[PDB]
C-alpha cells in the first residue's frame, strides 16, 4: 500500500520510467496531460505510483496532488540545462510543502546517453541538495532506453522505505 | 456544393418513391411529378424551393404514414440543408425554410415501437437546430421560432419519453436561447428617453401538449419572440404552477433564465418589457423558491440565478436584493443544516465576485434611508455564524466560508488603502453629507413611526429634527413624492385628502409627471404612490386633483382628430370633467373584471355606452376606449398597502416592496473618489470591528492546523495596519494586547 | 477544484492565466476512469457551458492547446456506472460537444492526430450494435457533419505539385476502425490532406471484399453513405489530389464492382449503386475503364436474382441517361 | 364513399368553408401550404372531403390528387379582378386534365359580401364557364361568415352525386 510519486518537468523521461518499471521494455510515450497509476510490486511491498506531466499548466495541481506521499521522484532532463534552475525552484518549492516533511526527494539524471550530459556531481550542487532539513539525498544517474541506474535508485528508495519500520 | 443540386433532389425523389411502393398514393403522385419536372431541366434557375420542397413536407407532416417514410423524408432534407441546395440565390429561399419549419414542428407519423418514435422525433430535433443556427434560421419569423421553442420545450419537458430525446431537446433549447438572446445583444435599443408603464399581462403564454409523434409576427423575429420566450419561461417558474410542473420543467426554466442573462448583459436594461419581466415577476418566484422549498437542487438553481442577477444587473435590483437577502439572513439566523450550507455558499459566490460588495452594499442600502441595513446585518450574520457555537447543530462546512466572507472584508478594506497617504487622508475636515444623516438614521425612523400613527405629530418632527428643508407646502409634497418607501401609504392617502391640506394636495399632485400619457397610465402612475382612501368624498377630492392636474400638463391642441387614430396624444383632449368621469370609470372597471366574487364580468358592450357625452359631449374614439378596456382587462391596476396580516401575505409584500416601485420605469463605484471610498470603509469599521477581531481570536485560539493559524494572524495584521491608519485606537490597542497576551 | 477557485478569486479577467490550467481539473475528472458517471456528466456540462459561452477564444492564452486538450479528453471519456441509460446520456453530451467543437474555427484549429482519433471515436460509436439506437443516429449525424466540415477544408488547399507524376506506392491496408474503448506535412499541424487520406483509407476499410465478414450491413452502407457525401461535398477538385484519387479509382471501385456483383441484401446494393452512379456524374472524365467494366457486369446481370435486383439496377442506372 | 376535392386560389376561403361544412362555425385558419381532410355525413351517405392549398408553388400538386375524386369545387375568389384570368387558365387546364371529367364543377364565390363584389353572371361569363360540355356546371353565390348559400351548394352537389348513381 506504498505511495510513489513520480513528478518531474516535460521532457524528463518520467513515463519511460514508469513504463520501464512495470514491463521492462521501452514504448513511445505521448505527452501525458493528466496521470498514469499503474501498482506494482518489487518484492513484497505493493507500490501505488502516481506519475504526473509538466506542460507548464498544470504544476499547481502538482500541489494539489501530494497527499499521504513518502516516496518522491523528481526526473530533471540533464540535457538542456537552461530548464534546471526551473526544476530545482520546484523542487524546492514541493519541499516546502507542509504534507511532505516526512518525503525522500530521489532525483534521476536522465538522458545520460545524451550528448553534454552534466555531471551529477555538479547538478547536485545546482540543487543545493545538501541543505535539505535532514530528509533525503539521493541524486543517482540512469538512462531511460537503457538500464544503468534505474535499479540502482529503486535499490535505494525501498531500502530507505524498509528503514523507516 | 459544386455538384448540380437537381441530381441529389432526383435521388431523393426516387428512394423516398421507392420506399413508399415497397411500403404499399397522392403523395406518391406527388414525388414522381417531382421527379418529371426536375428531369426536363438542368439547374434551378427559376424553379421555387416550395415545389421542389412540398412533396417531402407533407409526408412530414401528414399524420397517415408510417416512422419509416416518414424518417426518409426527414433524411433527405437534412440532406438538403447540409448540401445547401436551397442556398441565398435560389428562388423564395425565406418561404421555403418558414415551410420546412412549420413542417418540423407538426411532425406526425403512425409508427411501431417507441425506439422507432424516439429516433424519429431526434432527427426533428436536429434538423430544428440547424435551421435556427444558420443564417436561414435567422431570416425565420417571431411565430416560427416561436414554435419551435414550444415544441423543443415541451419534448424537454415531458416525463414519458426517452432520456436521450430530453437531453437532446434541453441542448437545443440552450443552443436556441443563446441564438435568441445574442442576436438580442445587438438589434436597437427603442424608445430611451421615453418611461415605460407595465401593462402586459403575465399570464398569457403557458406551455403546450407534447403532440408531435403518435411590429408583429409574419417578420424576421426579434424583440417580440424575446419577450414571449421570458413570459414561457417565468410560466414554468411561476410560483402559481407549481403543481402543473414538475422539478425537472423548473430547474430547466431556470438554466434557461440564466443562459439567456449571461449571453446577453447588461443591456436588459435598455429594453424595458424584458427587464420588467426580469425585475418583478422572476425575482418574485426566485424569493417564493427560496423561501418555500425543500429539495436542494431546485434552491441551488434559484440561487446561482439570483446571484448572476445581483454580478449582472445589481444597479437597477435594488430592492429585490435587499428583500431576499433580509430573508436569506432571516432563515441562516433562525430548516434542516443542509438548506443553510446550500445557501451560505451559493451567496459566498458574491463578496468574492463583486468589486467591493461590502463596501458598495453600505453606499447604496444604509444610507439611504427608508432601506434596511444591508451590509451591517450580513456582516453581524456571517460574524456569528463564524463561531463553532453557530457550526453546532448546523453545517460543519459554514464556519469556513464565512470566515473567509470576513478575512475578504479586511482584505478589500486593506486594498483601498494601499497608497492614500495617511496625513492627508487626515487633513479632511469636511465629512460627506451622506454619513451625516446616515448618523440619523434613528431619529428618521421614530419620525416615520410618529407620521405613519398620526400626521399631525410627525410633520413638525419631520421639520424640527431635519429631513425636510422647510414647512413650506412644496418641501411636504416633495418628501412625500419621493421618501416614501417607508412612510405608511395608507396616511399619505388619509392625509393629502383631508379638506384642509388643498393646497398640499394640489402641489403633490402637480408634482407628478403625465405628458403624452392616456388616463390609464395616469391613474396607474397616481395610484402608485398613493392609497386612495375610503369615503365617497375623499376619492371625489383626489380624482378632481389628478383630473385637474393631467389636463394642465398635457396642453392639446384644437387638431381634435378624432378616430382612424393610434395615436394618443393630440387625438383625445378630455376637457376637465371628461378626465374625472373616465377616472372613476376605470377605477371603477378595475374592481368588477377583478373581482372573482362577483359572477360575470362587465364587457365592453355598455361599458362604451354609459360614457357617451363626456369629452365636449360627445364619445371618447374607439381606440382609446378599447385601449383603456384591455389595459385593465390585463394587469389589474397596482395599488400600494393591500392588506397585512395572516394568510396570503407574500403576494402582499411583494406587491407593496416591488410592483408599486415597478410601474413606471426611467455603478457609483467608479463616480466616488479613494478619500470617500476610504470614509465609507471607516464607517463600516467603526460599525463592525470589534466584532470581526473578537471573531479571528476565537478562530485563531480554538484552531489547531498551521494554515489557519497563518492567515488569522495575517488577517489580524492586516486589520492592526487598518486601525492605524484610521485611528481607531481602542481596537489597535485590543488587537495588539491580544496578540501581546 | 478548490485550487482553481482560489486561484480565480478576485480576478478582473483571464489575462495572464493560462487556459489549460482553466480546464485542467475538467479535463482531469472527464478522461480518468473510476470517476462515476454522475460526476463526468456534470463534468461535460461544465465543459459544454464553456463552449457554448466563449470563454476560451482567440484573447486567451494557449487556446489552441486548451482546445486540443479538451478533444484529447474526450476521445478518451471513461466512467463507470450501474445503469445503461446514464451511459447512453453521458456518451451522448460526448458527441454532441465534439460535434460543437469541430464545426467552430477552434476545430479548424486543431490536429491531424486529433481529427484522426475524433473520427475514429465518432465511427466507434456509430458502428457498434452493443449500443442504444438514438445515441447511435447521433453519432452518425455527427459522422455525417465531420465529414462534410473535413471536406469542405479540404476544397480551400492547394494541390503539392500539379507538374510532378505521382507513383502509388502507399499501401491501403494499413488503418482499420478500432474497437469501442469509449464509456465504462505531419500530424501536430492544422489539419489539412493527411487526415483526409486517413478518413478515406478508413471509409474503404469499412466498405472492402477483404474485410466483408468483420462488418455488419450497417456499417458497410453507412460507409457508402458517408463516402457519398465525401464526394458530393468535395466535388470535381479531387482529382487534383492524387492519392485521393487513387484511393477512390482503385480500391474504392473495385468495392463497388464486388458489391455489384456477388451482394444479395438489397440496401446494400442500393448504397452502392447510388455511390457508382454519384461517381459517374461527378468524376467520369476521369475513371473510364472503371465505367466501362462495371457498366458490362451491370448488363451481364440484366441479360441472364429475384429480379427485384433487376429492378433497383435498372432504376439506379436510369439515373444517369435522364 | 364520395371524394369531393376543394380547389381555388389563395385567399377563396376554402378552409373557411370547410370548416363551416363541418362544425357551422366561424373559424380563423392560417393560410395552408399543404392539405387537410375531413368527413361529412350531411345525408345518409358519408362523404370524404379534401382540401388542398392555394399557393402558387402547390398547384401542380393539386394536379397530383386527382384519383377517383367524384365532385369538384372550385371555389373562386370574388376580388382582385387581375387574377381572374389566371384563375380561369388554372380551372381550364383543371378540366381538361383528362381525369375530372367524369365529375361535377360547384363554383362559391364565397366574396360577394364584401365592397366590391363581382355579379355571379358576370364573372360567368368573364370565365367562360358557358364554354363547359358534357359535364355538370352550376355557381352558387354565398358569404362563408355567415353561409345561407353554403348549403344550398352542397344540396345541389348532393343531389347531382345521387342523380349519377
Ligand atoms: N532515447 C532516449 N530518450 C529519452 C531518454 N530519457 C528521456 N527520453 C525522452 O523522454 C521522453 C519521455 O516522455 P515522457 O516521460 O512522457 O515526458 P513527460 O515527463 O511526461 O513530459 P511530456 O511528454 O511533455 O508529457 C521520450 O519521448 C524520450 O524521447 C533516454 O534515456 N533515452
Ligand atoms: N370577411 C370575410 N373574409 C373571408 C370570408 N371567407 C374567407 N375569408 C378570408 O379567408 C381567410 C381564411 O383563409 P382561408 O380560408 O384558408 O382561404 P383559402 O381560400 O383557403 O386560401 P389559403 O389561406 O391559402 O388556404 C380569412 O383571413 C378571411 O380574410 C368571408 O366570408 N368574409
Amino acid at each position: 500500500e506504498l505511495r510513489i510519486l513520480i513528478l518531474g518537468l516535460d521532457g524528463a523521461g518520467k513515463t519511460t520510467i514508469l513504463y520501464r518499471l512495470q514491463i521492462g521494455e521501452v514504448v513511445t510515450t505521448k505527452p501525458t496531460i493528466g496521470f498514469n497509476v499503474e501498482t506494482l510490486s518489487y518484492k513484497n511491498l505493493k507500490l501505488n505510483v502516481w506519475d504526473l506531466g509538466g506542460l507548464t499548466s498544470i504544476r499547481p495541481y502538482w500541489r494539489c496532488y501530494y497527499a499521504d506521499t513518502a516516496a518522491v521522484i523528481f526526473v530533471v532532463d540533464s540535457t538542456d540545462k537552461d530548464r534546471m534552475s526551473t526544476a530545482s525552484k520546484e523542487l524546492h518549492l514541493m519541499l516546502q510543502e507542509e504534507e511532505l516533511q516526512d518525503a525522500a526527494l530521489l532525483v534521476f539524471a536522465n538522458k545520460q546517453d545524451q550528448p553534454g550530459a552534466l555531471s551529477a556531481s555538479e547538478v547536485s550542487k545546482e540543487l543545493n541538495l545538501v541543505e535539505l532539513k535532514d530528509r533525503s539525498w539521493s541524486i543517482v544517474a540512469s538512462s531511460a532506453i537503457k538500464g544503468e541506474g534505474i535499479t540502482e535508485g529503486l535499490d535505494w528508495l525501498i531500502d530507505v522505505i524498509k528503514e523507516e519500520q | 456544393v459544386t455538384v448540380d443540386p437537381v441530381t441529389i433532389i432526383i435521388k431523393e425523389c426516387i428512394n423516398l418513391s421507392t420506399a413508399m411502393r415497397k411500403y404499399s398514393d397522392p403523395f406518391l403522385s406527388g414525388f414522381i411529378q417531382l421527379r418529371l419536372m426536375l428531369n426536363k431541366l438542368k439547374n434551378l434557375d427559376n424553379i421555387d424551393s416550395l415545389t421542389i420542397l412540398q412533396p417531402f413536407l407533407l409526408i412530414v407532416s401528414t399524420s397517415s404514414i408510417s416512422g419509416y417514410i416518414t424518417s426518409l423524408a426527414l433524411d433527405s432534407l437534412q440532406k438538403f440543408f447540409t448540401l445547401n441546395i436551397i442556398n441565398e440565390s435560389s428562388q423564395n429561399y425565406i418561404g421555403a425554410h418558414r415551410a420546412t419549419v412549420n413542417a418540423l414542428t407538426h411532425c406526425r407519423f403512425e409508427g411501431s415501437q417507441q425506439l422507432s418514435d424516439d429516433s424519429v422525433l431526434l432527427k426533428v430535433v436536429f434538423l430544428l437546430r440547424s435551421i435556427v443556427d444558420s443564417p436561414y434560421g435567422d431570416l425565420l419569423s417571431n411565430s416560427i421560432i416561436y414554435d419551435v421553442l414550444q415544441t423543443i420545450l415541451s419534448l424537454a419537458c415531458n416525463n414519458r419519453r426517452s432520456e436521450v430525446l430530453r437531453n437532446a431537446a434541453q441542448s437545443t433549447m440552450i443552443a436556441v436561447t443563446v441564438k435568441i438572446f445574442s442576436k438580442l445583444k445587438t438589434i436597437e435599443p427603442v424608445n430611451v428617453n421615453q418611461i415605460y408603464i407595465n401593462d402586459e399581462s403575465y399570464t398569457n403564454d403557458v406551455l403546450k401538449a407534447d403532440t408531435i409523434g403518435t411590429a408583429y409576427a409574419d417578420d424576421n423575429y426579434g424583440l417580440p419572440v424575446v419577450r414571449q420566450y421570458l413570459n414561457l419561461l417565468l410560466s414554468l417558474i411561476a410560483p402559481e404552477n407549481e403543481l402543473k410542473h414538475s422539478y425537472s420543467t423548473r430547474i430547466f426554466g431556470l438554466e434557461l433564465i440564466q443562459t439567456a442573462l449571461e449571453i446577453s448583459g447588461d443591456r436588459l436594461q435598455l429594453y424595458p418589457r424584458l427587464f420588467t419581466l426580469i425585475s418583478d415577476p422572476i425575482f418574485k418566484s426566485i424569493l417564493f423558491i427560496i423561501q418555500n422549498t425543500t429539495k436542494l437542487s431546485l434552491l441551488q438553481a434559484t440561487l446561482q440565478l439570483f446571484t448572476t442577477l445581483v454580478v449582472i444587473l445589481g444597479n437597477n435590483l435594488q430592492l429585490q436584493i435587499e428583500l431576499t437577502l433580509t430573508r436569506i439572513f432571516s432563515i441562516l439566523l433562525d430548516k434542516p443544516s443542509i438548506i443553510k450550507e446550500l445557501l451560505i455558499e451559493q451567496i459566498s459566490i458574491l463578496w468574492t465576485r463583486s468589486p467591493s460588495f461590502f463596501t458598495s452594499t453600505f453606499i447604496n442600502f444604509d444610507c439611504n434611508l427608508d432601506r434596511a441595513d444591508v451590509s451591517i446585518n450580513f456582516l453581524k450574520a456571517l460574524t456569528k455564524l463564524a463561531l463553532p457555537e453557530s457550526a453546532l447543530t448546523t453545517t460543519e462546512s459554514v464556519p469556513p466560508i464565512c470566515l473567509e466572507g470576513l478575512v475578504s472584508l479586511v482584505d478589500d478594506m486593506f486594498d483601498h488603502m494601499k497608497d492614500i497617504d495617511r496625513e492627508e487622508f487626515g487633513r479632511q475636515k469636511n465629512e460627506m453629507e451622506i454619513l451625516k444623516k446616515r448618523d440619523r438614521k434613528t431619529e428618521f425612523i421614530e419620525c416615520t413611526n410618529a407620521f405613519n400613527e398620526k400626521p399631525k405629530k410627525g410633520i413638525p418632527m419631520l421639520i424640527e429634527k431635519g429631513f425636510i428643508a422647510s414647512d413650506s407646502d412644496k418641501d411636504i409634497a416633495e418628501f412625500l413624492f419621493n421618501n416614501n418607501n417607508r412612510m405608511n401609504k395608507k396616511t399619505i392617502g388619509l392625509l393629502l385628502c383631508h379638506p384642509d391640506k388643498v393646497s398640499l394636495l394640489n402641489e403633490y399632485i402637480r408634482l407628478f409627471d403625465f405628458s403624452g400619457l392616456r388616463v390609464d397610465e395616469a391613474i396607474r402612475i397616481l395610484l402608485t404612490k398613493f392609497r386612495l382612501p375610503g369615503e365617497s368624498q375623499q376619492i371625489e377630492r383626489i380624482i378632481e386633483a389628478f383630473s385637474s392636474a393631467y389636463c394642465e400638463n398635457q396642453d392639446y391642441d384644437p387638431s381634435k382628430i378624432s378616430d382612424n387614430a393610434e395615436d394618443d396624444i393630440s387625438t383625445v383632449q378630455p376637457d376637465a370633467d371628461s378626465v374625472f368621469i373616465l377616472s372613476y370609470s376605470i377605477i371603477m372597471l378595475n374592481t368588477d373584471l377583478h373581482n372573482p366574487q362577483v359572477k360575470e364580468h362587465m364587457s365592453f358592450e355598455d361599458y362604451s355606452g354609459n360614457l357617451k357625452g363626456c369629452c365636449n359631449h360627445k364619445d371618447f374614439p374607439f381606440w382609446y376606449l378599447d385601449r383603456i378596456y384591455c389595459s385593465i382587462r390585463d394587469k389589474e391596476i397596482v395599488m400600494p398597502e393591500e392588506h397585512h396580516g395572516n394568510e396570503k401575505w407574500f403576494e402582499d409584500a411583494w406587491n407593496n416592496l416591488i410592483s408599486s416601485t415597478t410601474v413606471i420605469t426611467e455603478s457609483v463605484m467608479d463616480k466616488l473618489t479613494p478619500l470617500e471610498l476610504l470614509n465609507f470603509d471607516r464607517a463600516i469599521f467603526k460599525q463592525v470591528g470589534p466584532s470581526i477581531v473578537s471573531t479571528l481570536f476565537n478562530i485563531y485560539v480554538v484552531a489547531s492546523d498551521d494554515h489557519i493559524s497563518t492567515r488569522m494572524i495575517t488577517s489580524l495584521d492586516k486589520c492592526s495596519y487598518i486601525s492605524a491608519f484610521f485611528d481607531f485606537k481602542d481596537l489597535f490597542n485590543d488587537i495588539l494586547n491580544s496578540i501581546a497576551k
